[PDB]
C-alpha cells in the first residue's frame, strides 16, 4: 500500500483519523517508488 | 550535548488562559498574544519595580559543546593521519 | 499552578488588614468590592470554578447560565464538535457550514436553529452566605491585603491624610507582590509541564486540538519503530 | 474577549465613586455624560449591541435607524452581496458597476436606485430607563471610576482645590487602568483564536470574505489528500 | 540543599526578634502569620514534608487529604503509570486515552471512573502543638527575622514612627538575605549533583521519567563496550 | 585553605568586641547567636568537623546522628557503593535499581529495606561547656567582630542612637572583610592545588569519582609509554 | 582540555520545583520556565540590592586550549617537514 | 527639534523577501516532482 500511495496512520504512530483530510491525516509522498523502478527496469534490460 | 535552553517567563500569558493552551496556539500560528498590561506588570509601568522586569530579552542556558565536539573530532583525524603515516599505509594507498 | 487552591472565607483578609491601625475602618463591604476588583484585575484562571452545563437553542439563541463569567468552549451535545467564534455580521438574518457561537449578555447567539449545546464556563466559588470565596495561598492573601491597603491609602492621600512617601512605598510593595502572585498562579506545575512537553515535541504536528475539548493537547505523540 | 459582558445599571459606578469624600457631589447626570465619554474614547466593540435591520432605498437614499452608531456592513437584501465605501464624487448626479454606499447622518447614500439593503449596525444596550447600560467587568468599572475621578480632580485642580501630586497620581493610575481595560476587551478568547488561526494558516488564501458577511473568515481550510 | 533541615519550634524566631526594643510587642500570633507568609513567598520545596497517600475515585472525583498543599505526582495504584494535567474541557460530561487529573480544593478530578490513585503530596511539618515547625538554619532564621522586622517597620513607617532611612536599610538587608536564603535552599548538594550529572550526560536521552515517579531521573547511563 | 584551623574559645571574640565602648553591653549569649549566624551565612566547610558514623536501616528509614548538619556522602557498609540523591516521589510505597537516599530531619529515607550505611557528615567543634568553638584565624575573628558590630549598630541606628555614616562605614568594612574571609577559607592550598591539578589534566577522563568516596579525585593519571 | 563551563545560578527556578526535575524538562522541551518574581529577587526588583543580580547573563569558565592544541599540531608538522628534507625523503618520496 | 530634522520616512513593506520565498518553493516542488517520476530536468533537455 505504500507503493500504491496509501499511508496507514496506525502503522507510523499510535492513534488516539478515518477521513481524507490533511488537517488530521497525513500526506504521503512517493519517494520509494523511483528507487524500486530502477531495479525492476534493470531486470527488463538484462 | 543537549540543545540550547530558553529561559521563559509566563508573566504575559493573558488572563483566563492556561499555559498549556497558550503555547498550543503559538505552535501553529507562530504568534503568541501577550498581555503587557497585566497586574503583575504594574510595578515596571508605574515605576515601583525595576524596568528589567518588562524587558532585557530572554536568557539562554547554552554551552559551547559543539565547539568542544569539533575540537575532539579534529584531534582524531590528526592521529589517524599520524598512525597511517607511521606505518607507510596512507589513505591514497588504502583506496 | 504548583500549589492547590484551598478555599477560605473573606474575613480572613480583614483579619490581616485590620492589624494596621490606619485600616481599622474597613468593612466586609469594602473587602467584597476590592476582592472582586483584585480577582478581575489579576484574571487568574485557577481562581474560578470550572463548570459544564447544557442548554437548548431555540432559534439561533439560547439561555445562558446565571453564574457564567467566561466560556472555555461550546460544543454540540450529539456530535461533540466544538464551536468557534462568530465572524459573521448577518448570522440569523435571511435573504430573499461550520458552526459558531457568540455571547454578549445572558444570551448566546449560535448559528444553529434547534439543537442542544454543552458550554464549559468558569464561575466564582461562593460561600454559604452567598459571597465570594478566596484562596488561602498567602501570596494571594498578601497581594490582596496590599491591594486594599493601596486603595485606602490612595483615598487618604487624596484627602491629604497620608504622606506621599507612605503611598509610594505601598504602591511599590503592591507592584512587586502583584508580579509575584502572577508568576505564582501561572507558572506550570510538573504535571502541567508534562502536558506542555507532550504538546511541544511532536514529529507529526497536531493542529486540531480544538475540535476535541483540547483533550489530547497533552497526549504523548508516539512513533512506531521500523 | 475572554470574559462575558454581564450588564448592570449605571449607578453601580456611583456605588464606587462616592466612597471617596471628594467625589460626593457626583450625580447620575454627571455619571451619564462621563460614562458616554469613556465608552466613546475607549471605542471597544464588545460594549455595543449587534443589530441587523433592513431598509428600502428610494433613489440612492435611505432612512437610517434611530439608534445606529456604526455600520458593520451593508449588503443587498436579495443577492446578499456586501457593499463597499463609495469613492465616487458624482453618485446620484447624471451627465447630459460594483455597488457601494456612504452614511453621514440619518441618511445612507447608496449607488442603487430602488432596492432593499440589510445593515448590520452597532448600538448601545439600554436599561428599562432610557439610559446606557454598562458592563460589570471590575476592570471596566475601575477604569470608568478612575476616568470620572480624574475629570473631577482636573476641575478641582483648575480651581486650586487639589494638590498637583494628587492629580498626577490619579492620572497615572487612570492611564495604567485604561491600558489594562483596552487589552482586556481586545485580546481574543480561545474560540476567537481558533477563528484567527483558521484565517491565518491558509495554503490557498481566502481574500473574499467581505463579499459574504465575513461568515467564512474563520472556517478551516481543508486540503484533500492525494 | 547542602545542609539538613533540623526542625525547631516557632518561638525560636521570637528569641531573636525581641532583642530589638522596637519589636517587643510581637507575639506568637503575629509570628505564625508572618512565618506562613514567608514560607509561601519563598516557596522552598525542602521546607515541606513529602507524604504519599492513596485515595479511591468514585466517578471522576476523589476526596483529597486535609494537609495537602501541592501535588508532586498522581499515578494509578495498580499500574503505577503517572497522571498528567487534564487539558480537557469536557472530562466527565458525555455526548449523546492517556489518563490525567486536576485538583482545585478538597476534590481531585481524574479521567478515570473507579480506581485507586497514589498521590505524592507536600505538607507542613507540625509541632506537638498544631503549629508550623521551622528550619533552624540560621540563614533561614535571619531572613525570617528580617521579614517580620521589615513588615513591622513598614507599619510603623506608615504611622510615621520610623525614619525612612531605617526602613530603607531594613528592606535592603532583607532583600540580600532573601536572595541568600533562596540560593542556600536551592543549590544542589554533591549527591544531588550526581543525580543532575547522570540526567545531563546521556548518549541515548531518557525522556520518560514522568511515567515512573522520576525514579530513574538520576540513574547513570551505562553504554556497553564493543 | 592555606592555613590550619586552630580552635579557640568563644569569649576571644568578646575580648575583641568590648574594646569598643559602644559594644560593652554584649554578652556570651549574643556572641553565641551571632557566631552561629555568621558561621552559617559564610558556610565555610573548613569550619565544620568531618565525622563518619554507621547506621542501620529498618525499612527505607534510618536514625540520623544528633549533631549532623550536612551530609558529604552516604554509602553501603558492605559494598562501599555511594548513594546518590532521591529523584523518586513514590520511594517506599508499593503498587498492587540504583540505591539512593534522602534526608529531612532526624530521619534518612533510603531506597533499601534492611541494610547498614556509612554517612560522612559535618558538625560543629564543641567546647567542654558544650558551646561552639571558633577558629583563631584573625581574618575570621575580625570578620566576626565586624558582623556582631554591624548587627549591634544596625539595632542602635534603628533606635536612632548611631549616626548613619557610622553604620555605613561599619557595613562597608564588614563587606570587604567578608570577601576577604571567603577568599581566605576557599582558595586551595598547595597540596589541594596538586589534587586539583591531577583532577584537571587527564588524557583519559575519570567521571566515576562518586562511586568511590571521591578517593581517587586527586589521583595522578599515569600513561604508559610505548 | 575539558569543555567550556557555564556558571549557573539557580536564583530563578520556580517555587516547589526540584532542580533535577526542573533541568529534566529543559532537556526535553528546550524551554525552562523561570520565576522572576521569586522572593529571592526582591532586592534587585525593588532596588534595595544591585540590579545586576537579575541580569548580565551567565559567566563562562572558558580557557582557550583549542588555540594551544593547534599551535602544537602546526608545530609538529613543521618538524616532520623539516626532518623529511634533511635526509632528502620528501612527502612525495614516501608516496 | 524633530520638526526641522528626522529625515523623510518610508512606507516600506518587505514583499521582496516574501516573493522570493514562494519562488524558492516553486523551484523545489517542480524539482521534487521530477524525482517522483524519475524524469529529471537532464531528461527533458
Amino acid at each position: 500500500d505504500l507503493l500504491n500511495g496509501r499511508l496507514h496512520m496506525s502503522d507510523l504512530e499510535l492513534v488516539l483519523i478515518k477521513a481524507a483530510y490533511i488537517p488530521d491525516r497525513l500526506q504521503h509522498y512517493p519517494i520509494m517508488n523511483s528507487k524500486l523502478n530502477v531495479l525492476r527496469g534493470e531486470e527488463s534490460k538484462r | 550535548n543537549w540543545g540550547s535552553i530558553l529561559e521563559l517567563d509566563l508573566s504575559k500569558v493573558p488572563k483566563g488562559w492556561d499555559v498549556g493552551k497558550w503555547m498550543y496556539y503559538a505552535r501553529v500560528n507562530h504568534i503568541a498574544v501577550i498581555d503587557s498590561f497585566k497586574e503583575g506588570t504594574i510595578g515596571a509601568s508605574t515605576g515601583k519595580l525595576a524596568g528589567a522586569l518588562n524587558n532585557a530579552g530572554k536568557g539562554m542556558i547554552e554551552t559551547n559543546i559543539g565547539n568542544y565536539i569539533q575540537q575532539q573530532i579534529n584531534l582524531l583525524e590528526f592521529i589517524k593521519m599520524e598512525m597511517a603515516d607511521v606505518a607507510g599505509i596512507s589513505k591514497q594507498r588504502e583506496g | 499552578m504548583v500549589n492547590n487552591i484551598n478555599w477560605v472565607k473573606l474575613p480572613v483578609i480583614l483579619d490581616r488588614l485590620l492589624r494596621h491601625p490606619l485600616l481599622t475602618d474597613l468593612n466586609l463591604e469594602t473587602a467584597i468590592q476590592y476582592t472582586l476588583d483584585f480577582i478581575s484585575a489579576m484574571g487568574l484562571p485557577n481562581v474560578y470554578v470550572d463548570k459544564i452545563e447544557t442548554i437548548d437553542i431555540k432559534e439561533y439563541r439560547g439561555e445562558l447560565p446565571c453564574d457564567l463569567i467566561s466560556i472555555n468552549q461550546v460544543r454540540l451535545h450529539k456530535n461533540g464538535i466544538a464551536l468557534r467564534a462568530m465572524t459573521d455580521n448577518f448570522n440569523a438574518y435571511p435573504t430573499h457550514g461550520e458552526p459558531s457561537f457568540k455571547t454578549q449578555g445572558r444570551v448566546i447567539f449560535t448559528s444553529i436553529k434547534h439543537e442542544k449545546v454543552d458550554i464549559s464556563y468558569k464561575a466564582i466559588m461562593l460561600d454559604d452566605e452567598g459571597l465570594p470565596l478566596i484562596p488561602d495561598n498567602p501570596i494571594f492573601l498578601k497581594t490582596l491585603e496590599l491591594y486594599i491597603k493601596k486603595e485606602w491609602f490612595t483615598i487618604l492621600f487624596d484627602m491629604g491624610k497620608i504622606s506621599p512617601a507612605v503611598l509610594n512605598n505601598t504602591q511599590q510593595e503592591y507592584a512587586f507582590k502583584a508580579g509575584q502572585c502572577n508568576n505564582e498562579f501561572v507558572i506550570p506545575s510538573v504535571s502541567e509541564m508534562e502536558a506542555i512537553t507532550n504538546m511541544w515535541n511532536q514529529l507529526i504536528p497536531r493542529v486540531t486540538e480544538f475540535r476535541r475539548g483540547f483533550k489530547n493537547l497533552g497526549d504523548k505523540e508516539y512513533i512506531r519503530v521500523h
